[PDB]
């Protein structure tokens, strides 16, 4: 994707990482970086530092594949909506005046599921299209950008955290197995519904999270942050607690 | 029995509402 491509983006970090970026360029009224959204799928946000204090946007990705900050006029790209603020405010706190460019050799930040992507895009194809070679190759690149919404959506059945549909108890039994890391955890399927739990290992007891879809389709703990997706969850409470009683720290593999 | 977060989500973002 092209916001790769930006000096000013600095891929999947977090707020306070976006923070800490924004004080060490001087926290100067109009500075900004973007990042990658965490929780809105395709989206982005906007850091901006204003008053000495940080201002955080959403871009999210509409589903004719624009680009909007709630309220705002869409735009064919974070690029474009970046340089539209630095001549219009048009609601937003300030100006943007000056990008805060990723230190040179600093690359954009990759999650778990960014550095697995393209294998789940290319096992997908292999699986459902039974190509080999040059064929294959195509059919991946045909189909790749038609893929990426499938794969982001299905893509948390692939990954080590995730256990489908087991009950509590064989989730404990799973958990409570080898070390007794903090932080130990998995995810299982509730209803096949769109409601999962979080397993949780905290000084030698197993906790459960209930997470469930809204009517949106966003998955969270009851109060909690808001995901599109099971893996962005994980990203999450692997960065910051949040209410949790620990962060996410091992994946509990699959026995 | 579930456990609850120990904290209500309490950033905001920004919108040009």
């Amino acid at each position: 994707d092209s916001a790769n491509h930006l000096p000013f983006f600095f891929g999947n970090i977090t707020r306070e990482e976006a923070e800490d970026y924004l004080v060490q360029g001087g926290m100067s009224d109009g500075l900004y970086l973007l990042r990658q959204s965490r929780n809105y799928l395709g989206g982005f946000a906007l850091s901006v530092a204003h008053g000495r204090k940080a201002h955080h946007y959403t871009i999210e990705r509409e589903l004719n594949g624009t680009y909007a900050i709630a309220g705002g006029r869409t735009h064919a790209s974070p690029a474009d909506l970046c340089h539209y603020h630095s001549q219009e405010s048009d609601g937003l706190v300030c100006l943007l005046k000056k990008p805060f460019n990723r230190p040179q050799g600093v690359q954009p930040k990759t999650g778990p599921f960014e550095d697995l992507k393209e294998n789940l895009i290319r096992e997908y194809v292999k699986q459902t299209w039974n190509l080999q070679g040059q064929a294959l190759e195509q059919a991946i690149i045909s189909q790749k950008p038609q893929l990426e919404k499938l794969i982001a959506t299905t893509a948390h059945e692939k990954m080590p955290w995730f256990h489908g549909k087991i009950s509590r108890e064989e989730s404990e039994q799973i958990v409570l197995i080898g070390s007794k890391t903090n932080g130990k955890f998995l995810i299982r399927a509730r209803d096949n519904n769109g409601s999962y739990a979080l397993c949780l290992l905290h000084e030698g007891k197993v906790l459960h999270y209930r997470i469930d879809k809204d009517k949106t389709g966003k998955l969270s703990i009851p109060e909690g942050k808001k995901f599109d997706t099971l893996w962005q969850l994980v990203e999450h409470y692997s960065y910051k607690a949040d209410g949790l009683l620990r962060v996410l720290t091992v994946p509990c593999q699959k026995i | 029995v579930y456990t609850g977060l120990s904290t209500r989500n309490q950033e905001t973002y920004e919108t040009l509402k």
